[PDB]
């Protein structure tokens, strides 16, 4: 009948930072220990 | 397979008694299953022995062998662990203590010849081992002088006995 189809996009995309890095100046000292 | 060398970093020592000699840092590192052959790798390993890490890096860098880029990365890794994971003041203070190649496991393939004959072709792999020690490089041994030889010889003439004689 002159109809045009197009395939529906079925996935619209609609849905519902820890830095513990060792201290450069500590020189490998296990920082948890305070003294 | 056997993994040993890697575990040589897991030794923890008893603390230091007062005023003894400070035991210098030992760092071990290996690289397993390199695509290089064992015998070619041996020459590189032989070249850098006893050198300070900077000289070794210098030599390796300009060398042509495809093993050179490999041993280079391994020495850089070793150095980084030397300052980070162990404690080493002054990162150029390292020298190469022991450098060596072992053979890895090998692949086996067919090699066709002619008249329908085949040889058995072995794809080669090898491991590279290096032990670095913190301190200035040990002094290279000087060739024996005439004053040395004459001393050996006399010491030998003077070590004689009258044999079967008592
Ligand atoms: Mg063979």
């Amino acid at each position: 009948l002159g109809q045009t189809f197009t395939f529906p996009d079925l996935f619209p995309e609609r849905k519902g930072r820890q830095k513990h890095s060792p201290d450069p100046r500590r020189g490998g000292v296990p920082g948890w220990f305070g003294l | 397979i056997s993994r040993k060398w890697e575990k040589k970093n897991k030794i923890v020592y008893p603390p230091q008694l007062p005023g003894e000699p400070r035991r210098p840092a030992e760092i071990y590192h290996c690289r397993r299953q390199i695509k290089y052959s064992k015998d070619k790798m041996w020459y590189l390993a032989k070249l850098i022995r006893g050198m300070s890490i900077d000289q070794a890096l210098a030599q390796l860098e300009f060398s042509d062998k495809k093993g050179a880029q490999i041993i280079k990365e391994v020495l850089l890794e070793a150095q980084d662990m030397a300052v980070r994971d162990h404690n080493v003041e002054f990162r150029s203070n390292l020298y190469v203590a022991e450098s060596t190649s072992g053979r890895g496991q090998y692949l086996k393939r067919i090699r066709y010849h002619g008249r329908g004959r085949f040889g058995i072709m072995e794809k080669v792999f090898c491991h590279y081992f290096v032990k670095l020690v913190e301190g200035p490089p040990p002094p290279r041994e000087a060739p024996k002088t005439a004053v040395a030889h004459a001393r050996e010889y006399i010491q030998e003439l003077r070590n004689r006995t009258i044999t079967h004689a008592l």
